RNA sequence: ACGCAUUAAGUACCCCGCCUGGGGAGUACGGCCGCAAGGCUAAAACUCAAAGGAAUUGACGGGGGCCCGCACAAGCGGCGGAGC
RNA sequence: UGUAAACCUCUUUCAGCACAGACGAAGCGCAAGUGACGGUAUGUGCAGAAGAAGGACCGGCCAACUACGUGCCAGCAGCCGCGGUAAUACGUAGGGUCCGAGCGUUGUCCGGAAUUACUGGGCGUAAAGAGCUCGUAGGUGGUUUGUCGCGUUGUUCGUGAAAACUCA
RNA sequence: GGUGAUGGCCUACCAAGGCGACGACGGGUAGCCGGCCUGAGAGGGUGACCGGCCACACUGGGACUGAGAUACGGCCCAGACUCC
């Protein structure tokens, strides 16, 4: 049920003693829409090739996103080559709300509700590296907590362990209509 | 010249960090201790000594690893800075890491976070942020 | 104003039949017009503002309305999608509707607009109307012996009501118990989607 | 970085010091 | 830079230009076409473009555009001037627009008729 | 990106100078300096939908290296001149 | 096109026709009455769908696509740009779409523009380090004790008009 | 002296100071604010209705009256304009 999502199709050429020889890439971003994401480049003569490169590629590099909930944890500012993606949690039902390569691998992910922003390099490859480098620096409460020496109380706010309860029971109880 | 060993001493703390060094020697003031007693106490350095060097006094601080070298600290900035002194009243205190950071605030309760600071209700100078 | 065209060509070009009773697009799968059938660029802006039309033309409501409602919503606290759907269902073409007297949001509407109702005594002309907490949404005298109100008694087992609301006469007057949540709508559609567009 | 640059600056500066070179004695007149 | 040059020599956003300077903030301007005629384009694109140098009510002379099919236009014809740009006429930066008790609609419009001053026929 | 990399273009603090699309133009007007040359300060109208930076693939080079081919050189016989 | 339409049924909002008919006035007057709005709003009844839908767009941004006519002309266009007989970009038809008694255009402002960047940019080559020093004002300030409490911070009082904005 | 009142507000005399790169003096523009629009916010823009303050009443100057005067529908003068 792996979701899948391209972001960019794009005709590169390159030139020979003919003239130009075109090939396709197919940015491909894919997720499992819990939590777990990866993005593929795939380089290929033709685009459903490209795309089919891509979504290996991304499956390959699948890495999981800390969530509370539909969100993230904490706001966290992503960098790459130029791309730069702030992202900055938010309340459920203001919806996942970002430019087409955020949006598409945030929506990938799972993450439902979200704020994010471009501020630089508009280009989707370098945006998406920007949005993975974000999502790799943030930081689970428990692994914080770990890191720490210290409790998850502590170190966490009581706004996130509310909601993270909450969103755990919602997970555990509601899941009885599936297990059986 | 120098002009706050509070950046000094995030910046070695920093640096050492990232090379995954174990200890970092700097000099000593009462300030840079306190907040390196707030950054052992919120777990972010293992210990820290307070020894004599040729002339005056150092600071050793022991930092932090997990089992495999994952950096203890992710970040430290300067925030109240010379040129910029920012102060932080008890209501727009700031959250670091959406929370699960920690602001170094100096108020006349002494050195303490800013969940501290909240707590009591008290506000002032905005030193660092060190998730 | 309001949308007195076609019904069954806005549910094609939405997919989701909001009434049903057509073959043309239930044999061939396809929205109106003579480029029924053809290829389809996925944009997430079209997946949007498709369901802000069925959300529209599933109800009696305009941009210009529908853009307060959202207004509404987000100001409001809690969700903005549930919030908005609460709001439109909380209207009295709706509640008529959800209740079985019309069974079509369009003859619900013509029949609050055309005065064949009331609430807490007053006479309504308002399809928009808010209702609340605890209303009584009263049909007139003449109204209760009209054709319109005798088919409703009568076929009023077709369509479950809705929790929140509830008949409690064969004279066919309504309450609310209280306004409905997202589990207590009932509608072919999502809520986070329309948000996005109006974020937008 | 490029030449081109200073080959564009580098015309502009010739061309107004002929100028100036062609018009020096007006300006002079007209100056002084 | 830093606070002290900024708190010294502060920011200052660049000079957003003036654009439609004729109109004198008007969205619009009463003018007579001093000079109705034809221009040619840049030089990717070639047609006869009409256009009209019009004396506003603002005390400037504009080249504007006259869009649609068919213009009735001569000297000393009262004509109305909106701003919108025209790319392939380099010098140029208003359009006339119908409905000026002179340039009457254009004929045969029956898509886009309220960008071309036609009414309805029924 | 090339690359910088304890002589940072890294991590950070203080202070200063400077940038804010390319042209027009570091030009005009004004002013200052200067014997002068000219310099310093420094625009606008108008104009373009780019100017640009790095790197890639090719092509090209009156760049290089290696190698080929009646390609040249060595020869034989011709065409170009006549008529058909 | 298009459940659209025709045709069966229903409904009468609104508008129209007739009747009544205000609140606004614990008011004013100590005179017997007093409402400009107004015979208005609004209620009652009466007839029948009966009198009531346009505008922009449809190459990408920007959902929505074909045919015909014109082929570097006529024209379009906000940018990219489309027209050089097979135009989804022009014009018209259909059809669709976005709004809807509005729809579009122009003008102006903000946004998008992290494109004057405090939040929130940069300067080797992209625009950007003065040719280099000296040094005035200014900015900035190593360790430490005490004090002032100016900055800072907490609390309280007064003020921050009403309206606005926001919550109910 | 003058004012309702402090004060170069005014005057005689006396002293020679006062303001300026933290931008004096000039030039340009503009009524100010609550608020409004936008914006995630910071900010930017704006100053319509509504409400508050100011200023003005053909231009300029002046006082009188009065508790109170920029005295719109007041006075005097001068000026422009219109009219007998």
């Amino acid at each position: 049920n792996y979701i899948e999502r391209v972001v960019s199709i794009n005709r590169v050429s390159k030139v020979v003693k003919g003239g130009r020889r075109f090939s396709f890439t197919a940015l491909v971003i894919v997720g499992d829409g819990k939590g777990m994401v990866g993005v593929g480049y795939g380089k290929a003569k033709e685009v459903p090739a490209a795309i089919a490169k891509g979504v290996e590629e991304a499956r390959k590099n699948f890495f999981r996103v800390p969530l509370i909930g539909s969100t993230i944890t904490h706001p966290v500012q992503g960098e790459a080559a130029a791309g730069v993606v702030m992202l900055r949690p938010a309340s459920p039902g203001t919806g996942v709300i970002a430019g087409g390569a955020a949006r598409a691998v945030l929506e990938c992910a799972g993450v439902h509700d979200i704020l994010a922003k471009s501020l630089g390099s508009d280009n989707a490859i370098n945006v998406v590296h920007a949005t993975v480098a974000a999502l790799k620096l943030l930081q689970r409460p428990e692994e914080v907590a770990a890191r720490r020496g210290l409790p998850i109380e502590d170190v966490a706010p009581a706004g996130m362990l509310k909601a993270r309860r909450e969103s755990e029971a919602l997970a555990a109880a509601a899941a009885r209509e599936g297990s059986a | 010249t120098m002009t706050d060993p509070i950046a000094d001493f995030l910046t070695r703390l920093r640096n050492a960090n990232s090379a995954y060094h174990d200890e970092v020697t700097l000099p000593h003031s009462k300030l840079k201790a306190n907040i390196a007693e707030i950054l052992k106490r919120e777990g972010y350095i293992s210990d820290y000594r307070t020894e004599d060097a040729r002339v005056g006094k150092s600071l050793v601080v022991q930092l932090k690893y997990g089992p495999s070298r994952e950096r203890s600290i992710a970040g430290l900035r300067r925030v109240s800075k010379p040129g910029l002194r920012v102060y932080a009243k008890s209501t727009n205190l700031p959250r670091v890491l959406g929370g699960l950071g920690v602001a170094i605030i100096s108020t006349s309760s002494g050195l303490l976070t800013d969940r501290q600071a909240a707590r009591q209700g008290v506000g002032g100078e905005v030193l660092a942020y060190v998730w | 104003a309001r949308y007195t065209g076609p019904a069954t060509r806005k549910s094609r070009r939405l997919g989701v039949d909001l009434v049903g009773g057509d073959q043309s697009f239930e044999k061939r799968p396809y929205p109106p017009g003579q480029h029924g059938r053809a290829r389809i660029k996925e944009s997430e802006y079209r997946q949007q503002l498709q369901e802000k039309q069925k959300a529209r033309f599933s109800y009696g409501v305009m941009e210009k309305q529908f853009r307060r409602y959202y207004e509404e919503a987000n100001r409001q606290p809690g969700k903005t999608g549930d919030n908005l759907l609460r709001i439109l269902e909380s209207r009295l073409d709706n509640v008529v509707y959800r209740a079985g007297l019309a069974r079509t949001r369009r003859m619900a509407r013509q029949l609050v607009s055309h005065g064949h109702f009331l609430v807490n005594g007053v006479k309504v002309d308002i399809p928009s109307y808010r209702v609340s907490q605890y209303d009584i949404i009263d049909v007139k005298e003449k109204s209760l012996n009209t054709l319109p109100f005798q088919i409703a008694r009568e076929t009023a087992g077709e369509r479950p009501i809705p929790s929140w609301l509830q008949v409690v006469g064969e004279r066919q007057r309504i309450l609310v118990h209280q306004l409905p949540e997202r589990a207590q709508i009932d509608v072919p559609l999502t809520e986070q989607l329309i948000v996005e567009l109006y974020s937008k | 970085g490029s030449v081109i640059k200073k080959r564009r600056k580098r015309m502009s500066k010739k061309k107004h010091r002929k100028l100036l070179r062609r018009t020096r004695v007006q300006r002079r007149k007209l100056g002084k | 830079p830093t606070i002290q040059q900024l708190v010294r020599k502060g920011r200052r956003d660049k000079i957003a230009k003036v654009k439609t300077a004729a109109l004198k903030g008007s969205p619009q301007r009463r003018g007579v076409c001093t000079r109705v005629y034809t221009t040619t384009p840049k030089k990717p694109n070639s047609a006869l473009r009409k256009v009209a140098r019009v004396k506003l009510t603002s005390q400037v002379e504009v080249t504007a555009y006259i869009p649609g099919e068919g213009h009735n236009l001569q000297e000393h014809s009262m004509v109305l001037v909106r701003g919108g740009r025209v790319k392939d006429l380099p010098g140029v930066r208003y359009k006339i627009i119908r409905g000026s008790l002179d340039t009457q609609g254009v004929k045969n419009r029956k898509q886009a008729r309220s960008r071309y001053g036609a009414k309805k026929e029924k």
